[PDB]
């Protein structure tokens, strides 16, 4: 059935505005914060969304007649106002699956957020969620090994992982970034890393980083009984000198290396990605520059996007915000998009800022990284918040105890076994938490000393980025 | 200053940078285990304590990872004195092992707790 | 010369606050716009983005003696408060050169835009402009061909070069995508494109459209006598697929393939125009995703950042926005960044939003793309904009012309030379611009039928992104 | 929750006949033309056709306790006689989306099709149809070309 | 030769359940197993790589318990690791991993994967010394009825000329079909330079090989310890006895079970060596090796009347 | 439930699960070899016991296979007793040495027969 072809220009919301549409389970679904500009109509703003972001443009052309623009175009089904908020409302748009390339989160974010948020006609958007459905996530690998094979390759087992990052950031020669990660490893901590910015650099070329920090950790790895890693940094400036990182650290037997997803980018990601699964190399993930996308509510993208991007490209582990650190992270929120990362299945709740209902089909779960500006003192919070399965990692809260390296990572382990015992007696982390680690200091030199230089220390400033 | 000792300082992975577990301490874990309703497990090995690399050298591999299985899992196990139980007849009969309790989550098809619960003489 | 360890936190201004440091040729010296949360002073909030993105962290570490920190150090060495904004300052932070990866884009953002973004202590921050010093710039590649060339191995000179994006955006099959392209280009367009989201799926795979699309092309360009080309896409989900993509552009001997550099990524961007340089291809860059970053002025990343990393890590063209059309841009900060694109050396000039002079030594220019929502009505404001070294686009423009392709193509072409002959005699098109579209119409049915359609047609909406 | 290990063989329906099973659009469906043998009740027929091309064996094992089983297992949801034939049903088994490789029509044949046919307890059975749900589809190029691109 | 194993059948066992398990707790099973005395371990026909065990982390752990079991007994041991796969190049990816991990034994499933893959595979093992295992997964859907197909004889010379070191042959006491002549007539064709024509065992053709090696037949599928006597009868000391749920249904565990099935062998091969009749005394000689032998005598009590017997639809 | 052994546990293929062979056991099966014609051949090792891997780790590759020949292959041997012989005479020149007899048929050039008949003090 065919209708002629008139020139002209027509509103969007004739052919995109479609509120009696019923969802399939094929389609992927996003909800985004749309702040029209006055005199924009909610359903003129979602319909432009909509259409903009999958077969229109902003008059019309008869080649649509070519095809069956029913079947492929994107259609704002829902619009909610936003409660508290001047002229700012929730548009929900279907997307057909035939308008992505299957196993690409380049692809997809192309389209669903490629040109939308320049629009005149808007003030300001933001996507909060993509309900991404099953067919469309059998077309990705997904993380390379996820947290059952991680936990099983390792012999770790009843307890959050513990990691640190060397300090200062850039600076340090290769043999004296070796150094400080054996004394780091030996004192109890299963990981030590490369900064994120610690690529290759004139003080530090990345080969020589490479072999030092193989021989340290071989060497406390053999001290302890225990199996130890450090995150060697494969993140570079071509596909090719990424790959040149990966392959010598498969040459020197080490579990795990890792990529910046988004400075590095989707596409480069995802080749590491496959490499590190036919490889057997453990990936962790650096999310350097998402604040930059994510912490304003009324434009950007939220976090939780982007995450779930990462577990369909991949990646062992993920940053996902402290909560109790030096950079933002709401409980509530931060709780929603951790479950959105180790779960099979997530049910929608608005009060956690899930949009949609999301089910992974056995895509492994990813290991969430909690780092930046943490300390003894908020190892009862961490592990009440993550549970077992996380990685709790202490830069400065390492480097920076009074004794040294070794004594730090004993003040960690210390404490976070501290934690783990009482927890499993049955004592509540959240209301004894302190005494826990008092009770230690008794017996734990190490963490007494820790306990006296960050006593006062905390970070608690009004959070931008709130349900 | 104290400086962290590099001799006879071997480590076992959860729990082990405690002070060692009374015998109630050791009954409070197993607890938590099958409150959790876990499967309980025995392992217990005689040659290698602690991992090594004879066999493969490439990324993940490490041999010394398996430890040899106490009979079989406890399935329906729902009374912590069975396991204690258990772990005195696996001393018993292998003084010189090392022996940990490990608890299986089978939904998950991951071990959810582990804990060296013996170790056998200078260690 | 060194000082004892004392364990515990500082105030990041003691070291990182630096006014009386005047900055070297070879820093990188980057301009943010800060806006502290209430009780935190300007010096520290500054201080802190200076140490968080070079060297330090929340506590003292004892490593920073193992170094010589002093040269290492990022520094804010002047603040300034905005005018007209509450509590909001620009903070001038400086890198030494040695902190950076040699052509690495991906490790420049790593550090500079990292982490920082998400301070508890911040409400917002932006980057605003970046001065690379041309110590730096030397290390990079940078256009695989660059304006000069393009003109040369095409044969076009003395007018915009014009262009087309295939409508609807996705729905079509390889063959209708072909005949769409074989028909605007022999009414007078010099290319048209696969639109950014055009990757491979399931309505259409890449390699039959290549195919398909090279067919139109050639046979446009016999009936023509001029050079013709269309823009194939090698955005894709890993390194490989995008190679496999450029791979059979080179064996069809075409001119020209395309990037998403954004979504597809920095890394995967510069292992593409590597690849360019070696087989002459040109490379056209969309900035699809740069408004969720770059559109609001409190928070985010200014566009001439990401235009002056385009030009850093390659690309023949980028888009760069059209003033008049649907998608924001306004004229000032425009002009800004398109001189920062195409010419070797500009100076500092706030008026326009360019924070720092920039020298390029003879890095090659970046054809500037205006694209989006423009028509026949726009050509004499677009020509007097953007002048001869641009690429005027037009999708809906030329696809929705009342008698189709070709004649649509036509009408933009027939337009623009009237604008160029008009303007080479002395005529003012700012003032005359509607009297020279209407005396071209006398002699045009194609373009007065164009007119006709598009008359009343205009994008006037405030701008969120002023100087 | 977790049962004892009980050594021995049981009958494949106590675990594998599943009538009142309500297939998710995930599951790959399969009908089974089955002739048992005599003696061998329908219901045991396609219990055993189900449990030998999913997950079970001939008797119990204690391993069956290191996973969820329920999650994994081939179920005979419904057992229908065939007209006109004499002890012949037709019998519609569901197998989880997990049990298959992504891409493999290699492995999805090597399960369902795999050893079935020669269990001595039946004389004799016919694959009629599989329900491919469109989340494995997915996982598989399809024609390199097909009817449109081809004409 | 390469394994050094003589004098007796060779005892192999399929990990169960089939599918489900993660790849930890596969080299788990595969190691106790192994150290209670079977020469090999293996990989379900439909193991290849799945959301619950990707196939590299299966490779990895089933290495590292091979390699133990093989220390703590001083016997060479396998673990056949499967290369079937959904293409070409994903089955070679897979064989050279086995290759590097410096395992001595692959299996293929050549009818599944195909004969054009098939004969890839089995050139690569000839060059890299990597032993081949067959499975004839599908082949019932072929060769079961009398009146319609290919029988199953024509699949096994077609499997020997294409490359296999085993191939499974049918145990015929066991949960699957097979007659006893037909039977025999197939295995002589499998592992004889020279076979001739006798049509009382469905052989129409006289069948010489010019030395082509022959190939070790594989019984399996749903044997026991006291299936052992009929099966080293039938069979003799060039034949391959897997038991998968004969090995881990037993009460105390796999490497028991394992002790009870390598105990059974071998209780068999010296009472044949010494003249026993195997047809005639082989419930005896299994019960007498249960008074010295625990882990025999508890299998010996669980599987006692566990028989398959149906009339057969493939007949001579 | 009996657990498995993990200590001095070492084997040696075929017939080693089986108790001791007494001197009727082993001379009924070097009956049983030359009754199927088969040549008889003694081997023994006193460094190597078991398989191991020093020079190569590629597929099918181990060292420890050979072990040293007694004397010649016994072509011709038509009386068990000159087999034990052999052995004993074996034994008393190698008392430290593991011996093992084994019979090859020529036909088909596969060892039909192998297993150990005397094993050094504390095996
Ligand atoms: O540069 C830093 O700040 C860190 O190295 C932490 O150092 P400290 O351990 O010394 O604090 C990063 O791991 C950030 O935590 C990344 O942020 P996010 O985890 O939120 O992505
Ligand atoms: O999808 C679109 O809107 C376009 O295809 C234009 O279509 P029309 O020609 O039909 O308007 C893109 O080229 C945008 O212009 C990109 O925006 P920017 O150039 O600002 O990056
Ligand atoms: O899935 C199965 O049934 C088996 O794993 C045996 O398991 P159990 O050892 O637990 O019986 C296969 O080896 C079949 O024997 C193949 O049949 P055939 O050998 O006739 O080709």
């Amino acid at each position: 059935a065919s209708v002629g072809f008139k020139a002209g220009v027509k509103d969007y919301k004739l052919t995109y505005y479609t509120p009696e549409y019923e969802t399939l389970d094929t389609d992927i679904l996003a909800a985004f914060r749309v702040s029209p500009q006055p005199g924009v109509p909610p359903e003129e703003a979602g319909a432009a969304v909509a259409a903009e972001s999958s077969t229109g443009t902003w008059t019309t052309v008869w080649t649509d007649g070519l095809t069956n623009l029913d079947r492929y175009k994107g259609r704002c089904y829902h619009i909610e106002p936003v409660a508290g908020e001047e002229n700012q409302y929730i548009c929900y748009v279907a997307y057909p699956l035939d308008l992505f390339e299957e196993g690409s989160v380049t692809n997809m974010f192309t389209s669903i957020v490629g040109n939308v948020f320049g629009f005149k006609a808007l003030r300001a958007l933001r996507l909060e969620d993509l309900r991404i459905p099953v067919a469309y996530v059998k077309t990705f690998q997904g993380p390379p090994h996820g947290i059952q094979v991680e936990r099983d390759k390792l012999n770790k087992y009843g307890r959050p992982l513990l990691g640190c990052t060397i300090k200062p950031k850039l600076g340090l020669s290769a043999k004296n970034y070796g150094r400080a990660v054996y004394e780091c490893l030996r004192g109890g901590l299963d990981f030590t890393k490369d900064d994120e910015n610690v690529n290759s650099q004139p003080f530090m070329r990345w080969r020589d980083r490479f072999l030092f920090c193989a021989e340290a950790l071989y060497k406390a790895q053999a001290e302890t009984g225990e199996i130890k890693g450090h995150y060697l940094n494969a993140t570079a400036g071509t596909c090719e000198d990424m790959m040149k990182r990966a392959v010598f650290a498969r040459e020197l037997g080490v579990p795990i290396v890792m990529h910046d997803y988004l400075t590095g980018g989707f596409t480069a990601n995802t080749t590491l990605s496959h490499y590190c699964r036919d490889n057997g190399l453990l990936l962790h993930i650096h999310r350097a520059m998402h604040a930059v996308i994510d912490r304003q509510k009324n434009h950007g993208m939220h976090f939780r996007v982007l995450a779930k991007a990462l577990r369909l490209s991949g990646g062992d582990h993920i940053h996902s915000g402290t909560v109790v650190g030096k950079l933002e992270g709401e409980r509530d929120i931060t709780l929603g998009f951790v479950d959105l990362l180790r779960d099979d299945y997530t049910e929608k709740d608005r009060s956690r800022g899930i949009y949609f209902t999301q089910s992974w089909v056995s895509t492994p779960g990813v290991l969430p990284v909690a780092s930046g500006g943490i300390h003894v003192w908020h190892m009862p919070a961490l592990t009440e918040i993550f549970g077992d399965d996380s990685v709790l990692q202490f830069g400065g809260g390492t480097l920076g105890h009074p004794w040294g390296n070794a004594p730090g990572a004993v003040a960690n382990r210390v404490a976070l076994e501290a934690c783990v015992q009482a927890r499993n007696e049955g004592r509540d982390l959240a209301r004894e938490g302190n005494t826990i680690i008092r009770e230690a200091t008794k017996w734990s030199p190490e963490l007494a000393a820790a306990c006296e230089v960050w006593k006062e220390i905390k970070f608690e400033f009004p959070a931008m980025d709130t349900v | 200053m104290q400086v962290w000792p590099i001799l006879n300082l071997k480590k076992y992975e959860t729990l082990s940078y405690l002070p060692p577990l009374t015998t109630d301490q050791l009954a409070r874990q197993v607890d938590y285990l099958l409150n959790n309703k876990w499967v309980p497990c025995l392992e217990f090995e005689t040659d290698h304590g602690f991992v090594y690399r004879e066999h493969h050298n490439s990324p993940g591999y490490y041999d010394g990872r398996y430890w040899t299985m106490w009979k079989l899992p406890m399935f329906g196990c729902t009374d912590p004195a069975q396991v204690l139980n258990e772990l005195e007849e696996c001393k018993k009969e292998y003084p010189n092992a090392f022996i940990r309790i490990i608890g299986f989550d089978s939904n998950r098809e991951v071990q959810c707790i582990s804990f060296i619960a013996y170790k056998p003489a200078g260690y």
